[PDB]
């Protein structure tokens, strides 16, 4: 009916507490906000 | 020149990391599972009869070595391209007092031999000289610490040489079986790294010579030279899946 | 196709203008790694 | 979008109109009290000045590799000097060696020429590097090399000073040979100093003090710093911190720059290892080297 | 043969400069170094400083990295140290060796001794 | 900086006996020791080359013996020439350095 | 990655060898945008 309701911090993930790795991160654009948009419709879709 | 079969042994630790509960595997010269590993009688003596041999080993890629000795009769390895026109040469020799690493450029003979006599005021077995190079030459490196060779035992050696780093892996364990290497598992430490850079493809060994067999007869009285027992493997490029325990110890491995 | 894979390793050990193409080519490769997470991710909540 | 957590929220949704509902606008995450270093208890100066000081440095066929370890390491002073007319570090940066805790290092020293010194890289071809020296593919280190016109240099050339000309086969990476036998080409006809197609396989070669810039005389000293897999022996003149756990801290465990809370361990670490690693490869586990 | 002239017994006041002569004959100056070395009265020897009479290349020792200055005249084939502030302590004798580099190093070849005080 | 150092910094000894010294570097040099001799009012004179070969115009009386950071200086026989000070150097690097001061007495 | 997100300054202000770089960054940028966009538009395609 459901699975593992999972989220994934992508800025946490790419990179640690890294600034640097976090800014070159920043001029790829906006992937981890979808990334993060997609995982939490996922999470809605199983309580739904 | 029996050929017994390594079941279950000739595993080290890849690398100097703390791993727990963590299937790792990894890619690096091994000896092969139920591989087959030559077996070498160094001594047998029959009347003053005796059996000796040790002879020359090719050192291709590692070489994993096992030995059995309940009176350490094996001692020190020799190691060299050819031990001979002035080619730079490898030599461990371990005394009961301390474990003498000289790592030198040697010229060897075709029987390597140490000396050692008996002290009847001390009742002890102590060294006499050190009979196995004609002299020192050209000598690069030196290591002394506390003997590993001892201290019936099974005393299981893995040696490499990549990236002209030479690589000594040990681990040592009494074991109850006679005539061939015991069904459990172990694993190699890293014991110790040598930074010489010179080239090894064949390899020999060193054993005891005590007061008995130190006399320039033949005849030997009073020592016994028959616990002589070390098996030889060839490593090869292997890729290993190691299983570490919540302890970090590996207790078994899948070839 | 970094030095290294962790992180640390590269903000140590390499100056900034050096150690940004690594950070580039592991920021690359997680990023990768997200993406394909999330799109497998996506096909088992469609197909929950 | 730091005001207050509604205006993050504005700024996460990037509109001033927010609806009924919960955001995921920020994470949040404990920042470290205090930067913990913890360098082991070596004290004495590493013997830096018997490799570069040195009166003679040895040919290139049979350079001379110097054990450096259970010493504090100073590269700032190696870097500054200007004496040095080459100072490339391949697998570290050569500002960053003060921050760093090295297991082992060992240095090369050789002399070589002007248009040689280039072939003192990884994955290079050349005299120096298929017969002489060879660096390995993943060489991490510095290369050091500087004129030694004004050392090295005799009116009529100085002879002390070889390099192989001629061999069988190409050198693997820290290999060195010292069998000075004699070179064999041809149909092979020369078994002793000199034959048909035979050669000596040491070449000396000379340096005139008027000689060229390419063909001057040059110090070279290589160090090949071996990262930390095992406890480290040299470290950098760095100071170490008391320890404290149960806080977030920026702790630098011989170099390992990490950030989290230390609390004690019930895991037995071996004698031979001293890092503790996980499933991501990040550093779980570490021994305190003092 | 080879020799090695020093004069000695040079008398100076404290606080001045001095102009040691090391003359030396008997070997090609270019292919051979030359050092000098302090020797307190009854105190073992100190080094000073070398030289490269063919590229005029100088070390000093870490005390001496500063006071003692050293040159070469290559006309002559003789070496000199000059432009040090002398003082009470630094009375000893000065020697000149030449030091047999591109061989055995060896300090082949001693001077006879300039035993300079001051008062 | 080599540091050398020698135990016996002043020695008795008889005509016609062997004495050994000792010169210990603060690093391993690997034969890079001259010994060197001083009369009353002379000057130092070289006698063993790398501490392990000897020159001309040296007695074989005088051999040198020793490798890495540990060197001695043996005499086969002593006579009345033979009371001097004895000095170890070493020249593996600079700045070159000299011994703390061996003497000698009859 | 590049120096500018617009196409033209990088065509100008760089030689084609080094606007080539540049180009192949920005390529490889909007590329993923577009398969990102492409992929979660075919979930969503299945969904509806
Ligand atoms: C060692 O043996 C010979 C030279 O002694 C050489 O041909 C061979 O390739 C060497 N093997 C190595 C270095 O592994
Ligand atoms: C692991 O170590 C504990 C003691 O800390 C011991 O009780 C247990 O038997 C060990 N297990 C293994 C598999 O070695
Ligand atoms: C080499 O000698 C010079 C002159 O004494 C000194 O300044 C320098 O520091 C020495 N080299 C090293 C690596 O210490
Ligand atoms: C000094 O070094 C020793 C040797 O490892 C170590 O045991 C000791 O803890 C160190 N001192 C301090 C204050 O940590």
């Amino acid at each position: 009916v459901s699975m593992t309701k999972t989220s994934v911090d992508c800025t946490m993930y790419i990179c640690g507490d890294s600034t640097e790795c976090s800014n070159l991160l920043l001029q790829y654009g906006s992937f981890c906000t979808q990334l993060n948009r997609a995982l939490t419709g996922i999470a809605v879709e199983q309580d739904k | 020149p029996a050929y017994t079969n390594s079941f279950t042994r000739g595993v080290y630790y890849p690398d100097k990391v703390f791993r727990s509960s963590v299937l790792h595997s990894t890619q690096d010269l091994f000896l092969p599972f139920f591989s087959n590993v030559t077996w070498f009688h160094a001594i047998h003596v029959s009347n003053g009869t005796k059996r000796f041999d040790n002879p020359v080993l090719p050192f291709n890629d590692g070489v994993y070595f096992a030995s059995t000795e309940k009176s350490n009769i094996i001692r020190g390895w020799i190691f060299g391209t050819t031990l001979d026109s002035k080619t730079q040469s490898l030599l461990i020799v371990n005394n009961a007092t301390n474990v003498v690493i000289k790592v030198c450029e040697f010229q060897f003979c075709n029987d390597p031999f140490l000396g050692v006599y008996y002290h009847k005021n001390n009742k002890s077995w102590m060294e006499s000289e050190f009979r196995v190079y004609s002299s020192a030459n050209n000598c690069t490196f030196e290591y002394v610490s506390q003997p590993f060779l001892m201290d019936k035992n099974l005393r299981e050696f893995v040696f490499k040489n990549i990236d002209g780093y030479f690589k000594i892996y040990s681990k040592h364990t009494p074991i109850n079986l006679v005539r061939d290497l015991p069904q459990g598992f172990s694993a190699l430490e890293p014991l110790v790294d040598l930074p010489i850079g010179i080239n090894i493809t064949r390899f020999q060994t060193l054993l005891a010579l005590h007061r008995s067999y130190l006399t320039p007869g033949d005849s030997s009285s009073g020592w016994t030279a028959g616990a002589a027992a070390y098996y030889v493997g060839y490593l090869q490029p292997r890729t290993f899946l190691l299983k570490y325990n919540e302890n970090g110890t590996i207790t078994d491995a899948v070839d | 196709g970094a030095i290294s894979s962790v992180l640390n390793d590269i903000l140590s050990r390499l100056d900034p203008p050096e150690a940004e193409v690594q950070i580039d080519r592991l920021i690359t490769g997680r990023l990768q790694s997200l993406q394909t997470y999330v799109t497998q991710q996506l096909i088992r909540a469609a197909e929950i | 979008c730091a005001l207050d957590p509604l205006s993050e929220t504005k700024c996460t949704l990037k509109s001033f109109t927010v609806e009924k509902g919960i955001y995921q606008t920020s994470n949040f995450r404990v920042q470290p009290t205090e930067s913990i270093v913890r360098f082991p208890n070596i004290t004495n100066l590493c013997p830096f000045g018997e490799v570069f000081n040195a009166t003679r440095f040895a040919s290139v066929y049979a350079w001379n590799r110097k054990r450096i370890s259970n010493c504090v390491a100073d590269y700032s002073v190696l870097y500054n000097s200007a004496s040095f007319s080459t100072f490339k570090c391949y697998g570290v940066s050569p500002t960053k060696l003060n921050d760093l805790c090295f297991t082992n290092v060992y240095a090369d020293s050789f002399v070589i020429r002007g248009d040689e010194v280039r072939q003192i890289a990884p994955g290079q071809t050349g005299k120096i590097a298929d017969y002489n020296y060879k660096l390995p593919d993943d060489f991490t280190g510095c290369v050091i090399a500087w004129n030694s016109n004004n050392l090295d240099s005799k009116v009529g050339g100085n002879y002390n000073y070889l390099y192989r000309l001629f061999r069988k086969s190409n050198l693997k990476p820290f290999e060195r040979d010292i069998s000075t036998e004699i070179y064999q080409a041809g149909s092979t006809p020369c078994n002793g100093v000199e034959g048909f197609n035979c050669y000596f396989p040491l070449q000396s070669y000379g340096f005139q003090p008027t000689n060229g810039v390419g063909y001057q005389p040059y110090r070279v000293v290589v160090l090949s710093f071996e990262l930390l897999h095992a406890p480290a022996t040299v470290c950098g003149p760095k100071k170490s911190t008391n320890l404290v756990k149960n806080k977030c801290v920026n702790f630098n465990f011989n170099g390992l720059t990490g950030t989290g809370v230390l609390t004690e361990s019930n895991k037995k670490f071996l004698p031979f290892q001293q890092f503790g690693r996980d499933i991501a490869d990040t550093t779980d586990a570490v021994r305190d080297p003092q | 043969q080879v020799q090695l002239q020093q004069p000695g017994a040079e008398l100076v006041k404290p606080g001045a400069s001095v102009k040691m002569s090391c003359k030396a004959s008997g070997y090609n100056f270019n292919h051979y170094w030359i050092s000098w070395v302090k020797q307190r009265p009854g105190q073992g020897l100190e080094w000073i400083g070398d030289i490269y009479p063919l590229s005029h290349f100088t070390t000093y020792n870490e005390k001496f990295t500063n006071r003692a200055t050293l040159t070469v005249d290559t006309s002559s084939t003789t070496a000199y140290m000059q432009l040090n502030s002398l003082t009470s302590d630094d009375s000893a004798v000065f020697y000149c060796a030449r030091w047999d580099y591109f061989d055995s190093r060896t300090f082949d070849y001693w001077g006879q001794g300039t035993t300079l005080t001051v008062s | 900086d080599i540091l050398l150092t020698q135990f016996p910094a002043i020695l008795s000894v008889s005509p016609g006996e062997r004495v050994s010294f000792s010169c210990r570097a603060s690093q391993t040099i690997g034969t890079n020791i001259h010994w060197y001799q001083q009369r009353i009012n002379g000057s130092p004179r070289l006698l063993i080359k790398y501490a392990s070969e000897s020159i001309s115009g040296i007695p074989s009386r005088f051999s040198g013996s020793g490798s890495g950071t540990d060197f001695s200086l043996s005499i086969n026989n002593v006579e009345s020439e033979d009371i001097a000070d004895y000095y170890c150097q070493q020249i593996n690097s600079w700045p070159l350095t000299f011994g703390a001061g061996t003497k000698l007495d009859l």
